[PDB]
């Protein structure tokens, strides 16, 4: 009887006070939360945030909503949620979030005979992630999602992961070209403010950046230009025009790489690991041009070939030592 | 719960939220405190900054007195729209967002004596006028002013909940500054007169100091090494004219490339920053180095260099000999004056 | 006689329960869907998504809305949809969608005497398309549009394409600046989750990128620079200034092409075919300058012309062989 | 006031806004005219254009006949939501805005005979599919199509208020175009057949012609002078091997720098524009000029030039002599064919 | 006595028809407007608009809102403006406007015993300003804000600046990084459309661009390179490698300066005053390289030393003459 189901739901909402939490004035209401990750759209270093799409399900029991005589789980229209109490769950580090509303609002309400409420939302959220980019691009970030109740303290509400470690699924669905998911973790804790103590659920991912793009596009061109600057060491010292043109161009080429690479990479206003590598490579090409200026300065006075001969060994060896220390430190 | 439902109904029975507490009788005192969960990024181009706060306001409303089994009512945030709240706005705010996911990020608490605690989670983009004459060695005081939009000081006054220093709290790990250091904040209150009356203004100044580490590696060091590099040409013999002309011309191109990209991180301000003076002087040295070679090349008597055997050869230019000392010394003197002036 | 129609519409909505689907508790309601593609605005590799504008029609029968006595199909003001049950259809892979609202909400409600409901929406949607960019710019992409019921399982609702393969129109009229729609496909399938089986309608396109733009903009400039570096092999090795200036300038110009190339996606950090071609071309120009460094280093000790003579053949032959492997692999 | 209140209440009493006027009896005729207050910028990258208009619609509704002291009722725009209005939409619109500051930018006037004048202020981003093969010497006809979304031509038809040419009016000071000239517009009306029926569509085509003056200085002149500059190398003596190789290689870099900046202002179209062909040919002339020197350098018998006071000296290359004529003549002929084809 | 105040305010809104203007059907209602400018944000050449934040106060008298017995000016909650008639004031040239809504809507309603209404809004608006950039960056713009009634004609409403020429305050406090406000003006007029004659209030600023930024950024780097190209005239003509490299690099630098500068400046698709200067300086550095080509062309057959000597005077004198014509024409 479609009329009997309508009458049962109308009776529930005639004497239901949304201003009061379940078991108001008594024991705290326990809210179980499970997340089904749909995708992670973009991880932004410039904005220090990431975009996450997920199915956010909350699970709590409200004895006022218990109904008898209907052996079914009522799937109601999403507009009935406006007449029911829901937890005031918010994301502390979220910067901009919305619920998808095409073709209708992506919202689910499911009721159970004992009063249990399953409440699911399809949410796309941009959550803040203060990334430490000191090892960029060989860095490993840890981006979390803080889940907390805003108005209700631990004496009113309790959060827990429904299913334990199995509360968050779909992590294997995450396909990021620049990152790979190494580990995800579920944390349940209490956070104390001036207004009281609040339940906190934390979902954190450890993102490992892939180095392949930067080896091909940034590290390799820098190395070959630095190796290119060593060609001057194998040219005779009377070829002043040839060796200055090689030295000046590579110095200018190295700057052009840096000034244009930074315009592509995320322009964070501090020094990254690559900024140490590019500045180190600039020094090598700068020392190579300074190396000839020393040779050109003293072959006039009278071991002149010795400076060139030792430069063919010291520069490749020191750059190898520079790479050995650099790569062992950041890997 | 049924008892509490009756109490809430009695509070709002005959309650008019269009009128402030004690309207026509006394000034409404609003006690305010701010908890900064994250001090967001600062934008030099827009002369703005972002801050995420818990904005707490407290005031007394005798119409909301109640007696019951509990002393504090922790109600849903929809109750805030059923009662009078202060019309607090941020004077320098540009575009602020009150977060509403998954519910309105607001809390309302009513004590039995009529005291209200009203908190909301906000993301505020406030104006911060910046004088960038010392960029990047510059410091700023970004204000955050708030008060009543419509109620004058004869109707609504604002006070800090505790001592002004302790009324603004920054989260220990809530910093989102990439190139600034939050040295601290100063808190003050005053009166501002406008075309509609006198209003109470509550002012918080955040003192920022930009970190120069990024611009030392990116701009100053390449500019200093390029200028030092351009003075290396003074140690080449005056006979190698094509070699030194390539050296002088290509470094001016290198300086031009570094000059062009250095202005990418600044607003098109009409004045010259401290970094613009440094680049202008660095450009002057590189250009002056090529003019120095052009003078030496003008007097060059012989086109052939020293053969290494002993027929006369060009003597080392007196201009070149002095330029090896004057150019490094003047650039060293300028740096000593430049960095002492700004640091 | 609009007075009679006003009575008819009010009679239909008198006691109409919007939370219950047609034939609630009985056989599932079959929803037929046909799409008229107005345009495909943008296809973004950076965001891995595309923007689609379409007329989205849903066909289902509701005996509660059957009417008699009026030989007409009732086209009502779109605000009636707020008083009618509509399917909770959403797009599973969309990132942000909206219904146009100028001058009014772009929504159509058309009733039929047998109870058939036509529900049309003009929707612009940004749908997720996980593009494989390994063969860029000679790649082919398969972007889909997943249509699913959010709350209702297959036991309550059913989806199908109205008209078979003709359900989607306007594809052949689409013009994309960077792509051409080779083919489109319609799939109907049932998808099983832990919460039950849900209907799925999938609309997919196969996009083939046009290589013509990149031949003139990226490939040919890189080939000509590579051929330019071979000119050094035809210059006398005694011309140290001439051959180093040619070699250094071309190497830098290769970096200038590589750095400044908007069309090579310097923004997203992924591996592409064009990245391997530009890196391969950079190796050739780097070996040509390094080739002179070996000739310049030993023409004083003593076969010197042999290295130059062989480079006139090996470099053009190896670059041709490099292009043979590259073009056979990516085409 | 009370009398006028009763008149407004009487009009909406029993009014059913879900039914169009004359439903089931006659076709609803809507008269439309457009006043373009500003023809906004055109975006090549998005293949769209912006336009700000006063969009006026007029139709007859017998249910709104009234008798009173005034013949025309100039009412609050909130009255529009309570009555029936046409569901006009722009077929090629991408994202339109109905301005809401400080109030909904709408007007509604009801004449005593039931005629309704309904106007709103809109910003419309409409699709303008562009074929950019002739860029930057291309002309476009950006359309603006509007009609009923749900009502077929058997229910709602659209007509222009006056003669079609005079029904679209552009303000004299309403040209926000920078790189386009609005030559005029053509106004038509036809029937579009879709999968839901036949609909009346009103079409306005704005004919735009791009201005080439910006691209002549920015791209065409530097490219022509760079090609001419690369042909200056032909007039240098064949003994200046380092000098002519520097001339050849640097100009190929200059062409690369010029070529790269030419795709800053274009959409990533897969086809080649008219400017792409010019740069490609400019690359061929620049590339062939360095290849010409390589041929000349390949036969060069002596590394020393004429001493000035006369031993054998290299003659002027017959390849070089003919290149001074062939290269400029072929580039002049290419320019004549190129510019005549597109202009 | 708030209860007495509650009775007064409730009586005012009982029987209040927001659809009608005060003195509806009678003489027009006069509306006085004063603006307190808070800031001008971003005067953009790319979008040909500027952003204005202001306190927009409208003064009008509504006899229906007159109250007696309260010696106070009633400042009410801002939500009362939705229950009162307000003028349908709009900004004709605005592109995107919003009223600030944190913490509540930045709206003010103040009533007075005589029936005068003070209505304040804190508005950020982006208003179109069609700039003539022919003399950019030495240009002077005139940006306006057009204030008009949309539906009500001059027979229904009148607009005037309350306070005469003091109706707009805060102009002297405005600080623009790129512009300086020279003068502001207040105009009251009527604008005739097809639907009638409407009142118009116009606030206009005259902005004079500061040249200090562009002297150090664009003009001086071009002048120094042009002077750099004159160095070739002081080199002997036997040094072909030196003078061509000097001329070529200056020409390439000028292209680099021009191409990179245009990527900084707004994308103005027409020729600016600066575009004439940069293109004019390119010609000078192009004639300097062409000057050597003539000297190199005739020193063999044959005057040559005379051409080089005269170029040391003609080029500095012509470039000074070009600057004199350029700067007197634009300044
Ligand atoms: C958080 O805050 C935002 C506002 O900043 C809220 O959005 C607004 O929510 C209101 C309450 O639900 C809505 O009334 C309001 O209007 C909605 O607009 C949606 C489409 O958005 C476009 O159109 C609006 C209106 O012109 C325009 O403002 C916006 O910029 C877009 O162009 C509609 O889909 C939506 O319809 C929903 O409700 C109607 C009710 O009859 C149903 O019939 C529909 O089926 C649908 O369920 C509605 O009309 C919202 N948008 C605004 C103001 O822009 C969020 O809701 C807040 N979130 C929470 C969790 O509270
Ligand atoms: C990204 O970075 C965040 C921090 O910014 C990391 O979050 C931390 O994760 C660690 C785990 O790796 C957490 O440590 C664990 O916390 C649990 C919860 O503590 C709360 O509850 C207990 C009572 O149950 C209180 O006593 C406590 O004060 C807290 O309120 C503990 O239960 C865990 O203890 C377990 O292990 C210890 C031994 O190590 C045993 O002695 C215990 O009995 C128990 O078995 C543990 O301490 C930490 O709390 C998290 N911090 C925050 C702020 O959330 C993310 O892990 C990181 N991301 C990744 C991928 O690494
Ligand atoms: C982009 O990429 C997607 C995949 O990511 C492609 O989508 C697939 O398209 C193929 C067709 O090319 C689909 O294959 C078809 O599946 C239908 C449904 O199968 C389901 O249901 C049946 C029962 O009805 C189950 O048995 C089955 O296990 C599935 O659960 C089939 O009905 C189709 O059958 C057709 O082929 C068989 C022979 O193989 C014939 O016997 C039939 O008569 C009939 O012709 C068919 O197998 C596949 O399901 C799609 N996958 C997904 C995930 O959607 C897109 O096609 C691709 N885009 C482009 C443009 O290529
Ligand atoms: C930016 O550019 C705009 C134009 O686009 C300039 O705006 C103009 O400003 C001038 C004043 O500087 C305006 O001229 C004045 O208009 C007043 C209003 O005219 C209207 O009303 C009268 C009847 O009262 C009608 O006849 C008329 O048609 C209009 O409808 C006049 O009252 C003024 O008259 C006074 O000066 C004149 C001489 O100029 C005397 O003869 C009179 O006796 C009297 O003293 C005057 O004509 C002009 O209308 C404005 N134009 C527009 C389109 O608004 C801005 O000034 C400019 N910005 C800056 C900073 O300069
Ligand atoms: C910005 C630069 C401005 C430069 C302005 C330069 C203004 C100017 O005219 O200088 C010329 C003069 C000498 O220049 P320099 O030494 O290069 O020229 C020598 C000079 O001409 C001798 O007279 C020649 O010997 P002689 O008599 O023919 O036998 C000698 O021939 P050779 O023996 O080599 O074959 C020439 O090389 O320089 C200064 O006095 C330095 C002043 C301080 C300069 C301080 C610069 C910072
Ligand atoms: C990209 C074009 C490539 C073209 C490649 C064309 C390659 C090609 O075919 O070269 C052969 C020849 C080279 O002439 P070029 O003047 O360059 O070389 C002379 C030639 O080698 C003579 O044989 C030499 O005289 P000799 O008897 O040995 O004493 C003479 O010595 P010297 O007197 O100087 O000491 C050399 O200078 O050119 C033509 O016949 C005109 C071609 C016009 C081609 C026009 C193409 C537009
Ligand atoms: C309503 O929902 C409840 C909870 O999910 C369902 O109960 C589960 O039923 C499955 C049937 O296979 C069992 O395996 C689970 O153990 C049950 N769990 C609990 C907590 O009871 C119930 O079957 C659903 N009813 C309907 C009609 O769908």
């Amino acid at each position: 009887n479609m009329s009997f189901v309508k009458e049962t739901v109308d009776k529930l909402l005639k004497g239901y006070d949304i201003r009061l939490r379940p078991d108001f004035g008594g024991p705290p209401v326990c809210v179980g939360m499970n997340i089904d990750i749909a995708s992670i759209d973009m991880v932004s270093e410039v904005n220090m945030d990431y975009t996450l799409t997920m199915y956010f399900q909350q699970y709590w029991r409200d004895k006022r909503l218990a109904y008898s005589g209907i052996p079914l789980n009522l799937t109601l229209d999403n507009r009935v949620a406006d007449q029911l109490w829901v937890p005031d769950t918010y994301f502390l580090n979220d910067k901009k979030s919305f619920v998808h509303g095409v073709t209708v609002k992506n919202r689910m309400i499911r009721l159970h005979p004992d009063g249990t409420v399953l409440y699911g939302l399809r949410i796309t959220t941009t959550a803040a992630c203060m990334m430490d980019l000191r090892r960029y691009p060989l860095d490993e970030q840890n981006c979390t999602l803080e889940i907390e109740s805003y108005g209700y303290t631990t004496d009113d509400i309790e959060f827990y992961w429904r299913g334990g470690d199995k509360a968050v699924t779909g992590v294997e669905r995450i396909e990021l070209p620049q990152f790979s998911i190494v580990e995800h973790r579920l944390v349940s804790r209490n956070v104390v403010f001036a207004t009281g103590a609040y339940p906190r659920l934390s979902l954190s991912f450890r993102l490992k950046r892939n180095i392949g793009y930067f080896i091909l596009q940034t590290y390799m061109p820098s190395i070959l230009i630095t190796i290119l600057s060593w060609v001057s060491f194998w040219i005779n010292y009377d070829a002043s025009a040839a060796r200055v043109a090689l030295g000046i161009t590579t110095v200018l080429t190295m700057t052009t790489i840096n000034t244009h690479l930074r315009e592509t990479l995320p322009k964070i206003p501090y020094v990254k690991a690559i900024d140490m590598y590019l500045m180190g490579c600039f020094v090598f090409v700068f020392l190579a041009l300074l190396e000839y200026a020393f040779v050109n300065y003293i072959f006039f006075g009278r071991d002149v070939n010795a400076i060139d001969r030792w430069s063919r060994i010291v520069f490749p060896f020191t750059f190898s030592l520079f790479n050995l220390v650099y790569w062992l430190y950041y890997v | 719960t049924t008892v509490f439902t009756r109490i809430l109904d009695r509070l709002l029975d005959g309650y008019d939220n269009r009128l402030r507490p004690g309207l026509g009788e006394r000034v409404t005192e609003v006690k305010t405190d701010i908890f900064v969960t994250s001090f967001g990024p600062v934008s030099d181009h827009d002369m703005e900054y972002t801050i995420d706060v818990f904005f707490r306001q407290s005031w007394k409303d005798e119409r909301l007195k109640f007696k019951g089994p509990m002393t504090v009512l922790r109600l849903n945030n929809l109750m805030a729209s059923k009662i009078w709240t202060p019309d607090t706005f941020f004077h320098n705010g540009k575009k602020s967002v009150a977060h509403n996911m998954t519910m309105p990020n607001k809390l309302l608490r009513i004590t039995e004596d009529g005291t209200l605690l009203y908190t909301m989670r906000l993301t505020v983009r406030a104006e911060c006028p910046m004088h960038l004459e010392d960029f990047p060695m510059d410091a700023h005081a970004c204000p955050l002013k708030f008060g009543s939009y419509a109620y004058t000081r004869a109707e609504v006054v604002y006070e800090w909940t505790r001592e002004p220093a302790r009324s603004v709290v920054v989260a220990e790990d809530g910093s989102r500054l990439n190139q600034y250091d939050l040295l601290g904040q100063t808190v003050d209150s005053g009166i501002v007169q406008s075309s509609t009356g006198e209003y109470v203004v509550m002012t918080t100044h955040f003192h920022l100091k930009r970190k120069i580490g990024y611009f030392v590696i990116q701009t100053y060091l390449p500019c200093i090494m390029t200028v030092i590099l351009s003075q290396v040409s003074f140690w080449l013999n005056r006979e190698s004219v094509p070699a030194r002309t390539v050296f002088g011309v290509t470094t001016v191109l290198t300086m031009t490339t570094l000059s062009i990209s250095a202005r990418n991180s600044l607003p098109k301000v009409a004045y010259a920053t401290a970094m613009d003076w440094f680049i202008a002087v660095c450009y002057a040295f590189v250009f002056s180095a090529l003019i120095e070679f052009a003078t030496v090349n003008y007097f060059t008597k012989r086109g052939y260099a020293w053969d290494g055997k002993s027929k006369t050869f060009n003597s080392v230019s007196k201009i070149d000999r002095l330029s090896r000392i004057a150019f490094p010394l003047l650039f060293g003197i300028f740096n000593l004056v430049y960095w002492a002036t700004y640091l």
